[PDB]
């Protein structure tokens, strides 16, 4: 390939010259990379065991420095993935959208960034959301973003779709460089003192550092004139701003004083847009753009001083070595000893904490975006509140499991027993059967104690005999620690939090903002109906926890299997013997998880769903009143599983049926759809493939009756692929349901 | 070279190149005439 | 107990000794292969039935059949 | 800023090279001369000294901003 | 299918609306929603929060059915191993637990087999199929003519 | 560990009747009894089925001889 000079300066740097070259050659040569599928396919299963262990470069390659010169490279790929995909919704904003015609009047018109191609009947899907404009009315909330960001022409979003692409190749092109010119060697990598400083002070603190910069020269002064009444075409440029930098020392009072302040220790004076005012805009229904310039500049402040705590080359700093060889108890023996060792060598240790963190932090996402809406006209948009809400919540539930996943794969392929002598994982893996049973009885109890009372709920309003119930209007459970520091939060303004002037939401108490005819945020009164399905969230959350967590502690072995750590991390089994020891590997364990993962998001998403449209959502009235959807019923029908049923299930999916003809036909139809995909998981869930194998045999004497037999022989998914396909379908009928379910709902309530 | 050419003939790189020429067909057809629930 | 039969089409090659856990199998001299051995089941109170040597055969179908019987606190694999 | 730097700024730089000084592990360690002899701002590496003295702008803004406001 | 069918026409030829069944059962979501949703009003109505009418028995029934079939789920998806690991963990609880490990056990217990997993979860669906059905099916029907 | 064995833990193990000190078999189950029916009064005192009529304290009593049953 080619050649740069060095790019050094007395660095911990270290890469191998042209290590991989270029060619194509094993382009042409599937599975090359697996020596027990170079030899070529003898049966179909060598084609599915092809792409089963495409990524999986532990079973290809047993030196760690070729797989992670691997792993940069495939990060870099995805990165290119990802620009791609963002500079294609940037496009669609510039060329097949209505951005400008939304912004005019975005209280009477609704976001659409789709155009169907009219063609056998489809370009009825072309709904009218105004302004003249036929489009699929969109709900990921992308026109609200361009707002608050200062878009304002179709040019702009063209420019940032054309540096989407230019970024997406830069990636493509550096992926293909640490690889084939200079592929960086062991000494660049395992320094995570390094690392985590550079990731601290550059990337989280300079990053939110320039975007407060981008809204206190973009953002701020563009939206203060949006929200005020003026039209987009009157309001000036961003770069107008700098050009003229007396247009914005006018626009900010704290501005007509100068630079100089800020570092002679006068922060004070920049209150005039630094501000702490909190709650939401009456204009817009989101969070205040001067609130969020100001957090932005702390978050940087603070993750730039983060990034100066370890240790690199001048001496300075920690070692996380030394923190953990520190820490040791009493009950823990010698502690976080071999824990730096486990995290800089194996990879999957890191990825177990990675994935388990990022999940966690979308879930977070979701929860704090849906109460604190932070973008312009979004929380008027309940489609679009949902759908964020709802894909934040799934996104994170994946990469939870991943979590589960990824620690049973370094129990089984890189916990070496020596290196772990009574510290933290060699004690927790002594008392497995304590932490397991525990948790087997916590997550009976709470099954018996949330979900129970919903039987007993049914069981006595069904035989009539309502002072029973536990309910608002019977044995009521109320939540008193949930509303006290509901309370809690609502009076912060002026006790804890003086130069706090609002809330930080409106969930917790306070007043009412309501933007056009629709509600932006209102209290959310806590009862009965919410702490039974708080319990109920807390009961699946913790049998998914119990799952995931025995497909660790037990993935080396068991009392049932003494060599399990033998058998691999991915095995159906280890034969019916024993009375039967099917499904006892960490992969099966996954393979039930993702199951209970989705068991559990499904009821919080209802949750959400039905408490949104019942005690929050709701047309406003010109005199204060406010008329929620579902009437209110939340508090008094949520309470038992025939409410749930019907007054849910049964009274909300009735858009989503009705749709055909209109342009949420769409919806019914992939409603549809997912209730097929999920029927036909059922097939591979419920059976065995000694069935399908004999059957094969059959159609293969049908072929051979004519000639017609494959030389690759047809076999059977095996049994992990079976399992692995049903799971796959199940969910993605499931996801799919519920998806079309909700949308054409939230569509259909103005 | 033959490397590419022969990843470019490989079988899922050839069926959904067929898949995509075949829509395009049905896709064109079904544009300059639609409707044809039956012969005329 | 389970029941563990060996038939004349092994070739003795102690794969399926080589692969059991429980010590259940052996090998004693025979004279039907080039090996001149063959499997033995001598300690069939100790199978719990994984089929470990039934996967280990090498010949065309089993040489070495494992039928699954009354279990019992052995076969079952219980540890508690 | 009349006497913003020596009362506090300068304080607080001072302060932290103090503590610096004494709490350190590695000081002299670094990549950067300290060949001239100082007071306490070449006596061990740059590295140290620039260390106490971001620590010293980060004391000194927490106390000048915590007295009254600005 | 087949009880769908006799039962959809039925209600088309006793309410003289023949047209509905012969205008809707050609595409799915007909069935879907002029017969499953449609159908279900009185059904889930059997106990509400405003009263109590003669249908709570077949409404509670209906519910009843779908927790039956949804328990077969468990028995049929996942497989033995799971739970006698998950089995050895609490018989390791009891015979450490003071005041209980003096509770000895004649039966040591196991987990279910796979033929007897197979068989259950069959069992479980197959009731909270007939049940269900059968829930609908006399409710529904003694509500627009019983 | 000190919640399996420590100093109040080794003899309250070993203070009811399968590890009391010579307990006699017709008081083998003394607290095993002595706190059955005391503690299951407890959601019958204010939950019952009849805990809003005049017998508050009369449903807990039968059920309670039914369940030590
Ligand atoms: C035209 C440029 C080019 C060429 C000729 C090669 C050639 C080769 N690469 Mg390579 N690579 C490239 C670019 C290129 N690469 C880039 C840009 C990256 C960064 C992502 C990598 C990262 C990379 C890694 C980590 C590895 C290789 C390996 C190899 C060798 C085997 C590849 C193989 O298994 O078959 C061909 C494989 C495919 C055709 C995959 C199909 C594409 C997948 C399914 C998705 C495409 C994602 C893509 C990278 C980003 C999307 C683009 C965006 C527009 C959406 C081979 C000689 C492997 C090796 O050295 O063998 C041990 C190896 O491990 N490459
Ligand atoms: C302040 C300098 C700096 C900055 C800005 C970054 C930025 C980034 N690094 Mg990085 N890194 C740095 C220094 C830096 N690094 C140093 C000094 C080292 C050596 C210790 C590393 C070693 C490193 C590794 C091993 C990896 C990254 C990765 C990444 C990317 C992950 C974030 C992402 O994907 O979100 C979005 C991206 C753009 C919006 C990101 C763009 C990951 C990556 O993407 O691979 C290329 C990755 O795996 N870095
Ligand atoms: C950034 C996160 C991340 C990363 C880097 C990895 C990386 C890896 N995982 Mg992993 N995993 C993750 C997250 C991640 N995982 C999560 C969140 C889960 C929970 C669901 C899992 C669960 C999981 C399991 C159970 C297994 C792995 C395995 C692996 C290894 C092999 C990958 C493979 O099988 O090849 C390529 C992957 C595939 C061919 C999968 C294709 C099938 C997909 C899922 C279909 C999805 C359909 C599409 C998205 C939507 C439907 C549209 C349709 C109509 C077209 C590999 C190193 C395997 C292993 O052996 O570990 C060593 C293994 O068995 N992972
Ligand atoms: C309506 C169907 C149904 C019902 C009633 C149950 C009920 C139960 N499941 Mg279960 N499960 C189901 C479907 C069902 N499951 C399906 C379809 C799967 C396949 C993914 C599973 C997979 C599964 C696993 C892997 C586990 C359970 C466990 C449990 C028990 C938890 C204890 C509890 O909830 O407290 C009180 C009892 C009732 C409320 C409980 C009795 C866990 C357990 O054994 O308890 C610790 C356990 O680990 N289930
Ligand atoms: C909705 C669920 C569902 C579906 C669709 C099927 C479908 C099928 N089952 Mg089945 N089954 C199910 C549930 C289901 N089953 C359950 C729960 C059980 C109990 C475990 C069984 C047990 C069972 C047994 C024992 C047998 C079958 C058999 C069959 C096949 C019969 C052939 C046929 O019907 O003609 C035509 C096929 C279809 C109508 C289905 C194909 C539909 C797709 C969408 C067609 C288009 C392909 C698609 C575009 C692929 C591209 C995907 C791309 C997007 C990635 C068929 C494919 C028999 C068999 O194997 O046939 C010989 C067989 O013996 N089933
Ligand atoms: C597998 C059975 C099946 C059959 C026999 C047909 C037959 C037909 N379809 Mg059809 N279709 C099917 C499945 C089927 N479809 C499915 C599963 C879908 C969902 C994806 C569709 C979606 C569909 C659409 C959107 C349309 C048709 C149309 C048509 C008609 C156009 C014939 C033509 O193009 O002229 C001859 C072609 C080459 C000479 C034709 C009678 C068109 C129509 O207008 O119906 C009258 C049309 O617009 N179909
Ligand atoms: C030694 C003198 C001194 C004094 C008297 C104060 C006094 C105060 N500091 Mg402060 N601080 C100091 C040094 C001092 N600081 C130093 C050296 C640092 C750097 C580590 C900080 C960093 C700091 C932060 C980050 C914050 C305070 C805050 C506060 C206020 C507390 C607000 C609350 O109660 O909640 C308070 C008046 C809080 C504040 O700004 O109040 C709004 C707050 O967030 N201080
Ligand atoms: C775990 C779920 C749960 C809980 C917490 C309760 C709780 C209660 N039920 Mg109930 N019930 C349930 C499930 C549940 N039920 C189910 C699944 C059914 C069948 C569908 C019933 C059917 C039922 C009936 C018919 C009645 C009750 C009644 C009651 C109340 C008094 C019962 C009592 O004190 O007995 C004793 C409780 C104990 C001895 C607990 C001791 C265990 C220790 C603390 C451990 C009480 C508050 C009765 C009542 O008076 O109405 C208010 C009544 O008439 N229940
Ligand atoms: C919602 C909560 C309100 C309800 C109240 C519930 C009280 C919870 C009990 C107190 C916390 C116990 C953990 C600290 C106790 C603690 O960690 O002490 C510390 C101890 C080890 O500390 P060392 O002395 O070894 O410290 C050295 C370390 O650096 C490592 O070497 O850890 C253990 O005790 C191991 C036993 C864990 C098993 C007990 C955990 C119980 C699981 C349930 C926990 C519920 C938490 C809910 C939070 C949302
Ligand atoms: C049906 C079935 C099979 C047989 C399944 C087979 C043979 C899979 C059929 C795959 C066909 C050949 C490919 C069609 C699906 C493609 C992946 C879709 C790609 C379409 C693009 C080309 C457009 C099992 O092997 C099995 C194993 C264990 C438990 C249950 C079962 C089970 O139920
Ligand atoms: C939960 C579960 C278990 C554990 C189940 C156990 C230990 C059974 C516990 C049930 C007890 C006995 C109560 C059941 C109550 C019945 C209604 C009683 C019917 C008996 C008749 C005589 C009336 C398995 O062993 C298993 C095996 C293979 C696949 C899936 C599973 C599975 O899902
Ligand atoms: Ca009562
Ligand atoms: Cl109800």
């Amino acid at each position: 390939t080619i050649s740069p000079p060095e790019r050094e300066a007395k660095a911990k740097v270290s890469v191998d010259n042209n290590p991989v070259p270029t060619s194509f050659e094993k382009w042409g040569k599937p599975g090359h990379f697996d020596r027990t599928l170079a030899r070529g396919p003898k049966t179909t299963t060598w084609i599915w065991n092809l792409h089963a262990n495409a990524h999986d470069f532990d079973s290809q390659t047993s030196d760690l420095e070729d797989v992670s010169r691997k792993i940069f490279s495939a990060h870099f790929g995805h990165l290119a993935v990802v620009f791609v995909w963002l500079s294609g919704m940037y496009f669609h904003g510039a060329k097949f959208s209505n951005y400008e015609g939304w912004l005019a009047d975005p209280t009477h018109i609704k976001p659409s960034a789709q155009v169907v191609w009219p063609i056998v009947g489809q370009g009825i899907l072309n709904g009218d959301v105004g302004g003249g404009f036929h489009g699929i009315q969109i709900t990921s909330g992308l026109f609200y973003l361009w707002r608050a960001s200062g878009f304002t022409d179709s040019y702009q979003l063209y420019c940032t779709a054309i540096g989407g692409l230019v970024m997406a190749a830069l990636m493509l092109f550096a992926g293909w460089f640490h690889y084939h010119v200079k592929a960086p060697k062991l000494e660049w990598f395992q320094n995570v003192e390094s690392m985590m400083n550079h990731h601290l002070a550059g990337l989280l603190g300079l990053g939110s550092l320039g975007w407060a910069g981008h809204q206190i020269h973009v953002s701020m002064p563009i939206n203060k004139l949006l929200d005020a009444g003026v039209a987009p075409k009157d309001i000036p440029l961003p770069h107008e701003f700098i050009l003229e930098p007396s247009k914005m020392a006018e626009l900010y009072p704290s501005f007509a004083q100068g630079l100089t302040p800020f570092f002679t220790l006068n922060w004070g004076v920049y209150s005039d847009f630094l501000t702490f005012k909190g709650g939401l805009n009456p204009v817009t229904g989101g969070l205040w753009l001067s609130d969020t310039a100001h957090h932005h500049l702390a978050i940087a402040v603070l993750f730039i001083i983060a990034g100066h705590m370890y240790r690199t080359n001048w001496g300075i700093g920690h070692s996380m070595k030394e923190i953990l060889e520190a820490h040791k108890g009493p009950f823990t023996g010698e502690g976080h000893k071999g824990l730096y060792e486990i995290l800089t060598t194996s990879w999957h240790a890191q990825l177990a904490i990675n994935l388990a963190l990022l999940g966690s932090l979308t879930i977070i996402v979701a929860q704090h975006m849906y109460a604190m809406p932070p973008y312009p006209y979004q929380a008027i948009d309940y489609a679009t509140q949902l759908s964020l809400f709802t894909h934040h919540m799934w996104i994170g539930g994946f990469l939870i499991v991943g979590a589960g996943a990824h620690g049973a794969i370094f129990m089984v392929r890189d916990y070496d027993p020596a290196k772990n002598v009574n510290n933290l994982l060699d004690r927790m893996l002594r008392h497995r059967d304590a932490i397991i049973s525990h948790l087997n009885w916590v997550c009976i109890f709470l099954g018996f104690h949330s979900f129970g009372l919903y039987i007993h709920n049914d069981t006595m309003r069904a035989l009539g005999r309502p002072q029973d119930m536990f309910s608002d209007t019977a044995i009521q459970l109320q939540p008193i620690f949930a509303q006290w520091v509901q309370h809690l939060h609502t009076l912060a303004p002026g006790a804890t939090a003086p130069n706090a002037l609002a809330t930080a939401s409106y969930a917790f108490g306070g007043e009412t903002i309501a933007v056009a005819g629709k509600v932006a945020m209102m209290p959310i009164t806590l009862g009965t109906a919410d702490f039974m399905v708080h319990h109920i969230h807390a009961f699946t959350i913790h049998v998914t926890a119990l799952i995931l967590l025995k497909g660790v502690l037990y993935a080396r072995s068991s009392r049932l299997v003494p060599d399990k750590a033998n058998l691999g991390f991915r095995f159906p089994c280890d034969g019916p013997g024993r009375g039967g020891t099917c499904q006892v590997s960490g992969w099966d364990h996954v393979f039930l998880g993702l199951f209970w993962m989705y068991n559990s998001l499904s009821i919080v998403i209802f949750h959400f769903s039905w408490k949104m449209q019942s005690d929050v959502w709701g047309t406003v009235s010109p005199d204060g009143s406010v008329t929620h959807v579902t009437l209110g019923n939340f508090a008094q029908s949520a309470i038992t599983i025939n409410g749930w049923l019907r007054d849910f299930l049964w009274a909300q999916a009735a858009n989503v049926i009705n749709s055909y003809g209109s342009a949420l036909s769409a919806y019914g139809i992939m409603f549809l759809a997912g209730h097929f995909v999920f029927a036909f998981s059922l097939m591979f869930l419920f059976s065995g493939r000694g069935y399908w194998q004999e059957l094969i045999e059959s159609i293969v004497w049908a072929h051979n009756k004519l000639n017609v037999a494959p030389a690759i022989q047809p076999r059977a998914l095996s049994i992990i692929q079976g399992r692995a396909v049903g799971v796959a379908h199940y969910l993605l009928g499931g996801i799919v349901t519920t998806w079309a379910f909700f949308l054409a709902r939230s569509l259909s309530i103005g | 070279m033959d490397g590419l050419k022969s990843f470019l003939s490989t079988a899922p790189v050839m069926i959904m190149a067929l898949l995509t020429f075949t829509a395009g067909i049905l896709i064109e057809f079904n544009r300059f005439y639609p409707d044809l629930l039956f012969h005329p | 107990s389970h029941s563990v039969k060996i038939y004349d089409t092994c070739i003795g090659c102690t794969q399926c000794v080589r692969a059991c856990p429980l010590d259940v199998l052996e090998m004693v001299p025979w004279d039907g292969c080039k090996a001149a051995q063959i499997a033995s089941s001598p300690r069939t109170e100790d199978c719990v039935g994984c089929k470990r040597c039934e996967t280990a055969c090498p010949t065309d179908f089993l040489s070495i059949r494992v039928y699954l019987g009354a279990e019992t606190t052995r076969s079952m694999g219980l540890a508690y | 800023w009349s006497l913003s730097v020596g009362i506090i700024m300068c304080l607080c730089n001072v302060f932290a090279f103090v503590i610096g000084y004494f709490a350190i592990q590695k000081t002299g360690k670094g990549k950067d001369l300290a060949l001239p002899q100082l007071a306490s701002k070449k006596t061990f590496g740059l590295p140290e000294l620039l260390a106490t003295m971001s620590f010293g702008h980060i004391l000194g803004a927490g106390m000048v901003l915590g007295l009254a406001s600005s | 299918w087949l009880t769908f069918y006799w039962h959809w026409k039925h209600l088309g030829v006793w309410s003289g609306n023949v047209a509905q069944f012969n205008e809707n059962s050609t595409y799915l979501m007909g069935w879907f929603r002029d017969y499953l949703w449609a159908n279900s009003a009185q059904l889930i109505n059997g106990y509400n929060p405003y009263g109590v009418n003669n249908l709570s028995v077949w409404a509670w029934m209906f519910l009843f059915g779908h927790l039956v079939w949804a328990t077969g789920f468990m028995f049929l998806i996942s497989w033995r191993g799971y739970w006698q690991e998950l089995i050895e963990t609490i018989v390791w609880a009891h015979e450490r637990t003071p005041l209980a490990n003096l509770v000895r056990w004649k039966d040591k217990p196991v987990a279910l087999s796979i033929v007897q997993a197979r068989l259950v979860g069959l069992a479980h669906f197959t009731v909270g199929y007939v049940l269900t059905y059968a829930a609908f099916l006399i409710a529904s029907t003694a509500g627009k003519f019983g | 560990t000190p919640i399996s064995d420590s100093a109040f833990t080794r003899t309250f193990i070993g203070n009811l009747p399968a590890y009391r000190k010579g307990l006699s078999p017709i008081l083998r189950g003394l607290e095993v009894g002595m706190a059955h029916g005391y503690f299951l009064i407890g959601p019958w005192t204010l939950l019952g089925p009849l805990r809003d009529s005049e017998y508050q304290y009369i449903g807990g009593l039968i059920g309670a001889l039914a369940l030590i049953l």
